[PDB]
Order: C-alpha cells, then structure tokens, then sequence
C-alpha cells in the first residue's frame, strides 16, 4: 500500500481514506478534518513517520510511509580555497598580536 | 516502528534498513531493482530530484521510504548558533593565549 | 541572517567600549 | 530535425545546466569525449559545442550564461558611503603616521 | 533575496580594501620599529 | 539560494579580522611611544 | 563563424549578428540593430536566429540561448578591475601617508 | 536597509572605541 503524496506550489499534504495517525517526528499544525493533514511550508525540513491505513476495500491492511524532506533554504555551500585563506590569515594574525604584547613586557 | 536513518553528505547519499541488522536486504525504486547497493545500505552519488528522488522499499531474499532533498556538493546546513558560537570559542583561545603569554613573560 | 550578523560582533564591540568608559570615567 | 540536433537541456531548477543532441569539441578543439555533463550556471560558462552522429559535421550553437552573484551596486545610496568610509580611514591612518613621525 | 547578496558582495569588497590598506600601515609601522629597537 | 551563505559569513569573517588588525596596530604604534 | 557579441550595459542588451525569436514576426526590433530593455529573466530568454531573407529561418549558422538577469545600475567585473582599484587605492594611500609625514617632520 | 545601517553603527562605535582609548590613555 502506498501512501499518494500531493504537491501544491508551495504547499505538502498527506492524503489517504482513513485516519493517519502522527507518531514521530513533525505534525505541523493540529487540524481537526478527518483523513487528512497539512504538513506546512515546503521550506521547513518537515519530517517524520506517519501510520496511514487501508481503504474499505483494502480493509486491514497497514502502510507506514517515511517522508523526509532536506530542501533545504538556510544551507551553506563551502569551497576548500575561501576557507583555508581566511583561517591562515587568522592564524597569522593572531601570532602577530601575542607577539606584540610580548614585546611590550 | 524503528525509523529510517539517513545521512546526505555533500553528494554521496546513505539510506538504511535497520529493521534486519543481521542480514544484507536488496533495493528497488517504484518496484524496479536499482550507483549501487551496500551490504546493508545505499551508497548513491549523483543525486538529482527529477528523477531518483521516489519511493523506496527494501526487501530481504509495509515501511516504506519517500524522500526529496536538492544534494549540493561539498555543502551543509547550520543554524545560527553553530556559526554563533564560533566567534565565541576563537574570541575564548585567543583571550586565554594573550593572558598565558603576558602573565608568563612577567 | 543580517540581524545575526548586526548583533554579533556589535555585542563584543560594545561591551568592550562600556568597560572601557567606565574604566575611564571611574580613573577621572 | 532540421541540422539543428544539439537542444540544450532546460527545466532545471538546480545549480547545473546539461546540453545534450539527439565526441565533443571545445571551441573546435579536442577537449570532450563521450548526455554530456556542462557544468554549474554560477561560474558562468561559455564556449562553442559541437554534436554529431551518422551524418557529417553538424551545425554549431553557443550558449551565453550571464549569471553573475559578483555584480556590485553603483548608485549613490552606496558611493556615498564607500567614499565617506575610505576617507575617515585615511584620514585616521594620517593622523596616526602624523603623530608616530612627531616622536622620531 | 537578491538585494541582500548584492549589498553583501558590495561589502565585502570595501572590507577586502580596509584590510588590504591597513597592511601597508602595519608595514610603515614595523620598519620605523625595528630602525628604532 | 546556497551561495549568499556564504557571502555573508565571509564577510563576518572579514570584519573579524579587521578589528584584529586594528587591534594590533593600535597596540603597536602605542608601544613605539615608550 | 564569429559569435555574435553582446555586452550588456546597465538594463539595456545589445546584439547584431534580420533577428528573430520562436518565428514570430519594449522589444527593440531594428533592420540591422537590436536592443532589448526590462531583461526579465522570466518573459525573455530562449533561442535567437540570425538568418536572411528567401530562407525558412532553419538554415542559420548556429543559435543562442539567454538566461540573464539584470537589476538598475548593477555592473560586474572579472579579475582585471578589482587590481586596478586596489593597486590605484594603494598608490593614493601611500603618498598621501608619506607627504603627510614629511609635513609632520618638522 | 539594514545592513547600511549595521555598517553605520560599526563605523560609529568603532571611531568611538579609537578615540576613548586615546583619551584613556592620555589621563592615565
Ligand atoms: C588603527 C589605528 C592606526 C588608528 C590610530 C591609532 C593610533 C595611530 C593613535 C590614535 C590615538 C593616539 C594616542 C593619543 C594620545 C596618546 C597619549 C600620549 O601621552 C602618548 C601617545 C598616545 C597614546 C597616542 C598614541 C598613538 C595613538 C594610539
């Protein structure tokens, strides 16, 4: 059994024919309709297990689908050569200053 | 009732069963056998969502897995204390270097 | 992300300068 | 169809363009060999590409990517601060070198 | 979020120069030391 | 998206350094007096 | 042979190689000239075509393709100016700081 | 508009902290 997962433009929904019942992870916002829920915004790593059962014809039957999502918007791309240059020149800098005060007594 | 662990790391993806930690489990994506499998997870490079980004099932010889993540290469998240916190510790060091070097040079 | 970027190093900056008055004004 | 069998690949919303025809040649030179792999839109690529197939030497096309994240702001809500920023540095740096330079 | 990253790459050249015109007053500085001590 | 991350954390990291090298010149330039 | 040259300068495109965009015959469309302005990224991009009269438009040399944005008096520069400016900033700085301390040796 | 005037509020505090510990040590 699977569990059909819609996508509006900005907008992750959980849909099935019976109760889904939000066991670990991240329910969003409490919402009191049957059958369905709303996870939220799309940028905010929703995760999480959620326990969907069978329709009336497939009555009996569970199915547990795993949703994760890692769009993630507040991420941070690194490049070796940036790095390296800015934390050499710190090191530097910093060995200069002890220097100094040194000097100074 | 045991969640799946996944770990994206730069461009390589890891996705684990731990329901049978004592055997190796096979691997389909939409119910095709699938870049390669491990002996008990998926070690999958060059990750895009247009496709390869599905519903996962393993299966030995109804937890079911569904994942979307855009993979960016040599690139992680943090939040605003891990960078935060950084000023604070390099700040701390060279604090504590200055009063070391003073005080022992008398 | 600007405000964390706003508070951070002003926060330093700024208690080194009020130390430093007071040091100042408690001398005088 | 039509001597025209290079189509770049579009609807990408990721960091990377694709360009593909239904080896490979850099400006007319041996750079590629074999869908091949372009690169990232950021560092903004360029060149000449060149696909073939049971017909002879196709027909080129060029790809302009102007995509820059480097461009800076010239107006005068930013000069002015540029302008004034420098110049209290350097009047600062004088002062300081003034005053050295009074001791010796 | 375009503005953001453009008013932060204009920035970050005017803190590349600071830096880079401190250097030469730091060298100014070292030589008239050393003469000295 | 993924790239102004880091325009803004290299350029707290180029703050940082300018206080420090303004700190070591002040320091500097205090001590050719004595 | 020789690619079409186009060099943006602020919101306004510039490109010569007739000119015409998907076959259909503001946009700045000249006999021998064309300039483009409001470049959105959104509306405006795609394939342009160089070709004559007496010619189903299919026969060109080779095509284009344009995915640029463009914001109000925004200019960018590869590695040639960023040197100039710092080495005409280091220039200035340096015999300003000297004349004034000659000035101050007195 | 932020970011200017976290630049601004740099630029100030950080003449400010330059010319008090002129001052300080002047007096002391
Ligand atoms: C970033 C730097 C270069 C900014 C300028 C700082 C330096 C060059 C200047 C600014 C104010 C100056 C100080 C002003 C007043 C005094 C008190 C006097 O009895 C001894 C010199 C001393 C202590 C000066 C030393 C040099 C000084 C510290």
């Amino acid at each position: 059994f699977k569990i059909p997962i819609e996508e509006l433009e900005d907008r992750v929904f959980v849909n099935c024919n019976t109760s889904i019942t939000w066991v670990e992870g991240t329910v969003g916002t409490l919402l009191s309709d049957i059958t369905r829920l709303d996870l939220g915004k799309r940028i905010l790593d929703p995760r999480g297990i959620y326990r969907c059962n069978g329709t009336d014809i497939y009555k009996d039957k569970e199915s547990t689908v795993q949703v994760h999502y890692r769009m993630c918007q507040s991420c941070v791309e690194l490049d070796p050569a940036t790095v390296a240059g800015i934390i050499v020149t710190d090191v530097i800098a910093t060995l200069l200053l002890a220097l100094g005060v040194f000097c100074f007594a | 009732q045991t969640p799946y662990k996944v770990s994206i790391s730069g461009t390589t993806v890891i996705l684990t069963c731990p329901q049978y930690p004592g055997s190796e489990i096979l691997w389909q994506h939409n119910d095709k056998n699938i870049i390669g499998s491990d002996e008990d997870h998926l070690s999958l490079k060059e990750f895009s969502e247009l496709e390869q980004s599905g519903y996962y099932v393993c299966y030995p010889r109804n937890f079911y897995l569904y994942l979307r993540a855009r993979v960016c290469e040599n690139c992680m998240e943090m939040d605003v204390m891990s960078v935060a916190t950084i000023v604070i510790v390099d700040i701390c060091i060279t604090g504590g270097l200055l009063l070391l070097v003073y005080y022992w040079s008398k | 992300l600007d405000p964390k970027l706003c508070y951070l190093l002003d926060g330093i900056l700024f208690i080194y300068g009020v130390i430093l008055t007071a040091l100042f004004l408690r001398v005088k | 169809k039509g001597n025209h069998l290079v189509k770049v690949y579009d609807y990408q919303e990721d960091g990377s363009v694709l360009l593909t025809c239904d080896t490979w040649f850099k400006d007319g030179k041996m750079i590629g060999f074999l869908k091949w792999n372009l690169g990232s839109n950021a560092k903004d690529p360029r060149g000449m590409y060149q696909c073939k197939g049971s017909q002879n030497k196709s027909k080129p096309l060029q790809v302009y990517y102007r995509m820059c994240q480097n461009c800076i702001e010239l107006n005068a809500a930013t000069i002015s601060g540029f302008l004034f920023a420098e110049i209290v540095s350097i009047f600062v740096l004088a002062v300081g070198v003034y005053f050295i330079a009074g001791q010796d | 979020t375009l503005l953001l990253q453009l008013t932060n790459t204009s920035a970050y050249y005017m803190y590349l120069l600071l830096l880079l015109k401190s250097v030469v007053y730091f060298a100014i500085i070292t030589c008239c030391l050393l003469r000295r001590t | 998206t993924e790239k102004v991350n880091m325009m803004s954390l290299t350029v707290l990291g180029l703050r940082m350094l300018f206080a420090k090298t303004v700190a070591v010149n002040f320091l500097l330039t205090a001590k050719l007096f004595f």
